[PDB]
């Protein structure tokens, strides 16, 4: 009975390999778009990151020249 | 009287523009803090 | 069975990269939420 329950549980056991071929092809496609989307995601995250860095630098300069203003 | 004056430094210090200068430095640091916080509020809202 | 091995490797790296991606937006979103909370806190102290 483990033989029977493993032989029938093989995904693709009752699925013809050619629709696996299309599903795999479209999987690499949507993969291409998902790393693309990650490219825009990371570039805008870095953009906001160095906006934050610029405001950090401006605030630090303000602190420095304020506490040395007296 | 003179003894009590002698042991306490604080009273002898108590015993006039410096206060105005301290007020000016406090208000200028307060306003620069307000300005930088306004800048941070404006920048971070994006 | 070579195609099946290709499939299984396919889903394992796909789910691994989805996990990495999702933790990336989770961490950046939590950092942004912390920044907004700090901005509100400093605005309240103004």
């Amino acid at each position: 009975r483990q033989i029977n329950k493993l032989i029938d549980s093989l995904p693709g056991v009752d699925v013809s390999a050619e629709e696996q071929l299309r599903k795999i092809d479209m999987l690499q496609k949507k993969l291409v778009e998902v790393e693309d989307e990650k490219i825009e995601a990371i570039k805008k995250k870095e953009k906001l990151l160095r906006h934050v860095d610029s405001l950090i630098e401006d605030f630090v300069d303000g602190i420095a020249n304020s506490k040395k203003s007296t | 009287c003179k003894s009590l004056i002698s042991e306490n430094e604080d009273t002898k210090d108590l015993l006039p523009s410096e206060w105005q200068d301290i007020i000016h430095q406090r208000e200028q640091e307060l306003q620069i803090k307000r300005d930088v916080l306004d800048d941070l509020y404006r920048k971070l809202q994006r | 069975q070579s195609r099946e091995s290709l499939i299984m490797l396919l889903e394992e790296q796909l789910e691994y990269k989805r996990g990495e991606i999702r933790e990336i937006e989770q961490v950046c979103k939590q950092v942004h939420d912390k920044l907004t909370s700090i901005q509100d806190t400093l605005r309240t102290g103004s």
